[PDB]
């Protein structure tokens, strides 16, 4: 066993929609090709004593354990390999559920597909599947030691990349919303929605959270004073730095009891909670002193009450939880010494940062703490009456938390809403000391203690002795105040020939409409009139620059088969899907060796379009059409012939088609024609002698029609795009230098062949051509490029691009000739025999080609780089 | 610091 690729997908992909995140692995099987788990010695029973598990299994049997059934008849280890990497990551609990195997078109290569939760989990799994496979057939067994060593690290990848339970609550309740979010890769941040409908959220602090708010509030002081400046009920205090001060300030507090508190430390460090004498103060003061990172100390009186933290969410209350602390009751006439381990025998209580209610621990501070409660450990409680470990009322230490949203009087919610909009908090955690919290602050001695910036709701969605609160909801609500997801329109092009193109035209249409479009193409990634990155940027890692750019509003992607392949989808759905044509020309590449499979991975396209969105197809395409079914939202034809029959069915009965009736791009609203141009006055159609530029043109007329653009926007925007060097950098671009033309194209396949014939055959001057393909391709795919170069033109200089993709060198060329050969002897007599010769380099290629032009003479240029012919042909005027 |  040999891994030869291992690709992870994160979108919608060819192997599955809805089922985004995936691993597909090229396994090289060198020497069990054809070895079957029957007639492997002893493969059975080591595999069902190393994982046992394998008999929940539920295979294409259908019955529990049919996959052992499976493995009993002999089975391809393929098989059994994406089943035991499914339950090796499903051990270390994370559930999946996904798995696949194809034989590939090379001899001794499979394709395992196997679905993950976590990317470096769903890796790891994959490459110890096959080390754990190929020690049972070498071996019988798998070592249990290795065994557990791998599951111990795939928890540990499981536990590194999690988010936080705050954070995984607000992004389960915005994937319930069908809001789109992605992982920032600074600090740990969230963004939600596309374009300028984002919003960053890191655990509970937002984007529109303030500097300010949270700096006072971490300021318990400057808190303290903003809050008395503003009529809030703040505790009486005083800070104090020296031993001396001491004492005036409890004379100045008000007398007995008080409080003595660091003004900076975590978890509650060196904080008494009630003295009522000189000498248990003094010491109060010097813990606090030693355990303040400042040598400063508050000194306040101490006010009676339970304690309650209050959730204010946009300047409401959305939950008030009561903290209990540690505490036991001895109503069954038992004493502590029971329960402390009685409580702690409960499944609700746990560790880590998960389970909230925590172990209670008996520290020794504990024991101190419950020394000063006057009774002990076999001390049976009186009557059955709560009896506290501790007075810190915290989860940590494990007390319990009580729901009282139902209880909070109106005129505490008014206050405590004044207070987080005084702070300048979005969200905050108040922290009121209270005898009742259903009576108004002002009645009983109720104090505003603290006000917590990014707190945590932990305890709110799941009070363990309440009604939990929709915290998460709380918050998307004032992310996303509406209905209102953050998306922004997403129209995706893909298809063969004409993707860049049609972005490039859809751009400017909507252009035209006051909108910033960002849109990602072949040449590069341009948001607006500027260009954001240079380079290929076809596919989701440059689908990712536009829908995380904060000034975009509408996103136009050119979607390329090698993304999906690689890497699936950018985005889980699109508002518009474009397949422009689907024609095997570049077969071979990846597992893709039939038209159909080509067809079936552009159909993720079509697929992925929302139900309120738009698929718009090519009807003259049998293979595109044939995509109207299994798409979820709105059909939408576009035809060159106005005569399809397709089309017209599908116009009479509802509507929104896209045809080219008589010099005419005409929209069908149904029984309703709206004609936009006349195909002579839009540029690019070169007054309708190209073809291909109409069915572009179509489409993206049909595309920004469906989605509400005006009929003069579109106009304006077809008479305004040029095919020149100015916009377009390689695409059907004229040079005219007086004697001679030069046509400049992106030809590559005896598709976009056949259509640049189409045009070329027009012209009535000489035709020179320098013709050429990328090294990748099949051999029959240069054949019919050199057969079509004969067909459509007089002078041929064959050119192999010097990026040959592995290919040796020359190869292309000689066999390009070979085509243009075996064109030439397929005639009789005189009547096409164009001159062939061939040189591999491109400079030496294009230069030949522009010496010779003769007058009126017509050259055609398909370098490898669209630069080096645009400066190539600027140096020569 | 953090979910306070
Ligand atoms: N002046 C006071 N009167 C009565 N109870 C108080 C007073 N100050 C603090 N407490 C109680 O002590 C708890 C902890 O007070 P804090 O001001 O939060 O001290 P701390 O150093 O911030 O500890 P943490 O990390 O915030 S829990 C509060 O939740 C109250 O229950
Ligand atoms: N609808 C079409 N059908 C056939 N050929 C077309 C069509 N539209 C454009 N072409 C030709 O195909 C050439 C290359 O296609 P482009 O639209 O320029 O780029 P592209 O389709 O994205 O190719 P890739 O995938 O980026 S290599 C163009 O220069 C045209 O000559
Ligand atoms: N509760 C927490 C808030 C501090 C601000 N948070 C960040 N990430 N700057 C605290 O430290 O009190
Ligand atoms: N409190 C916060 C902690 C998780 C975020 N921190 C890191 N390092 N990911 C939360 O989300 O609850
Ligand atoms: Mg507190
Ligand atoms: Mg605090
Ligand atoms: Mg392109």
């Amino acid at each position: 066993m040999k891994i030869l690729k291992l690709q992870t997908l994160r979108g919608p992909n060819y192997w599955s929609i809805h089922r985004h995140k995936l691993v597909v692995m090229r396994l090289d099987l060198e020497d069990l090709y054809e070895k079957y788990t029957s007639d492997i010695p002893g493969f059975y029973k080591g595999l069902t004593e190393v994982l046992p598990s394998l008999v929940e299994h539920l295979c294409s049997p259908g019955v529990k354990g049919g996959f052992l059934t499976r493995v009993e008849k002999g089975t391809l280890i393929g098989h059994v390999i994406e089943h035991v990497a499914i339950e090796l990551q499903e051990l270390a609990g994370m559930p999946v559920g996904f798995g696949r195997t194809r034989e590939t078109s090379t001899t001794g290569v499979f394709q395992v597909v196997i679905e993950y939760e976590n990317e470096q989990a769903g890796r790891y799994a994959a490459r110890a599947a096959v080390r754990l496979c190929q020690s049972i057939v070498d071996t019988g067994t798998y070592p249990a030691t290795e065994l557990q060593q791998d599951l111990e690290d795939l928890k540990e990848l499981k536990n590194q990349a999690s988010l936080g339970p705050s954070t995984e609550a607000i992004v389960k309740e915005a994937e319930a919303r069908g809001i789109p979010w992605t992982q920032l890769g600074a600090r740990f941040m969230i963004q939600f929605g596309y374009g300028v409908n984002q919003k960053k959220i890191q655990a509970t602090l937002s984007n529109q959270t303030g500097i300010l708010g949270v700096e006072l509030a971490c300021d318990k002081e400057g808190t303290k004073r903003i809050l008395k400046d503003a009529g809030v009920p703040v505790p009486r205090g005083t800070v104090a730095r020296y031993f001396d001060e001491l004492q005036d300030a409890i004379e100045y507090v008000g007398g007995y009891p008080i409080v003595i508190k660091p003004l900076d430390g975590n978890h509650g460090r060196g904080i008494t909670i009630d003295v009522k004498n000189w000498q248990e103060a003094e010491e109060a003061y010097d813990l606090a002193r030693k355990a303040s990172k400042t040598k400063t100390v508050i000194v306040e009186r101490y006010y009676t009450g339970k304690d309650h933290r209050v959730l204010v969410v946009n300047g409401k209350v959305v939950a008030v939880a009561e903290r209990v602390p540690a505490h036991v009751v001895g109503n069954g006439k038992s004493t502590i010494a029971e329960l402390i381990e009685e409580t702690n025998r409960d499944p609700q209580r746990g560790d880590g940062h998960d389970n909230i209610l925590t172990r209670i621990t008996v520290d020794k501070s504990a024991l101190d703490i419950l020394g000063k409660q006057g009774y002990s450990i076999d001390s049976i409680p009186l009557k059955g009456k709560k009896c506290f470990l501790r007075a810190t009322a915290n989860l940590s230490t494990g007390g319990i938390a009580v729901d009282r949203t139902d209880e909070i009087h109106p005129e505490n919610v008014w206050l405590l809403s004044r207070v987080a909009k005084i702070i300048g908090l979005d969200i905050a955690g108040i922290d009121v000391v209270t005898e009742d919290i259903s009576q108004p602050l002002r009645e009983v001695e109720g104090v505003i203690v603290e006000v917590n910036a990014a707190p945590g709701f932990r305890m709110h969605v799941a009070p363990s002795r309440g009604l939990a609160r929709n915290v998460a909801g709380a918050v998307m609500d004032m992310l996303f105040p509406g209905s209102k997801n953050g998306r922004i329109p997403i129209l995706s092009v893909t298809g063969t020939n004409g993707k860049t193109t049609t972005t490039r035209l859809l751009a400017h249409i909507i252009k035209q409409t006051g909108k910033v479009v960002g849109y990602t193409t072949t040449d590069g990634t341009y948001i607006g009139e500027y260009l954001a990155e240079t380079g290929d940027n076809t596919g989701p890692q440059s689908a990712h620059l536009i829908l995380s750019d904060p000034t975009v509003e509408v996103a136009v992607l050119e979607t390329a088969r090698g993304g999906i392949l690689r890497s699936g989808l950018g985005f889980s759905s699109c508002e518009v899907g474009i397949v422009l044509n689907v024609t095997a020309d570049h077969l071979g590449i990846g597992d893709i060796d039939t038209i159909e499979q080509l067809a079936k991975l552009k159909s993720v396209v079509a697929e992925s379009v929302m139900p309120k969105g738009y698929a718009v197809l090519n009807a003259e395409d049998p293979l595109v059409a044939a995509m109207a079914d299994r798409v979820k939202g709105q059909v939408a034809y576009f035809s060159m012939d106005p005569n399809n029959e397709l089309l017209l069915r599908h116009t009479e009965a509802g509507g929104l088609a896209a045809i080219y009736e008589n010099g005419y791009i005409s929209i069908l609203k149904g029984d309703w024609t709206l004609r936009i141009e006349k195909a002579v006055n839009v540029p690019i159609t070169m007054a309708g002698k190209a073809p291909f530029m109409i069915a572009n043109a179509l489409a993206a007329c049909l595309a920004v029609f469906t989605q509400g653009v005006k009929i003069e926007h579109i106009r304006k925007g077809l008479s305004t795009f040029v095919a020149s060097v100015d916009q377009t950098p390689g695409r059907m671009n004229m040079f005219n230098m007086g004697s001679y033309h030069a046509l400049v194209d992106y030809a590559h396949n005896p598709a976009s062949y056949e259509a640049l014939g189409g045009f070329v055959r027009n012209w009535p001057g000489k035709r020179i051509g320098v013709v050429g393909g990328p090294g990748d391709r099949r051999d029959e795919d240069f054949v019919s490029l050199g057969e079509l170069a004969a067909d459509i033109f007089d002078e041929i200089i064959i050119k192999e691009d010097d990026d040959t993709r592995g290919r040796p060198r020359g190869n292309a060329a000689e066999l390009i000739c070979q085509g243009v050969k075996q064109f030439l002897n397929g005639i009789k007599n005189s009547e096409s025999k164009a001159t062939y010769e061939s040189i591999l380099d491109e400079t030496a290629a294009i230069n030949t080609a522009l010496d010779r032009a003769p007058i009126d003479g017509l050259v055609v240029i398909l370098p490898e780089s669209v630069n080096r012919a645009i400066s190539l042909i600027e140096g020569r005027h | 610091d953090d979910d306070d």
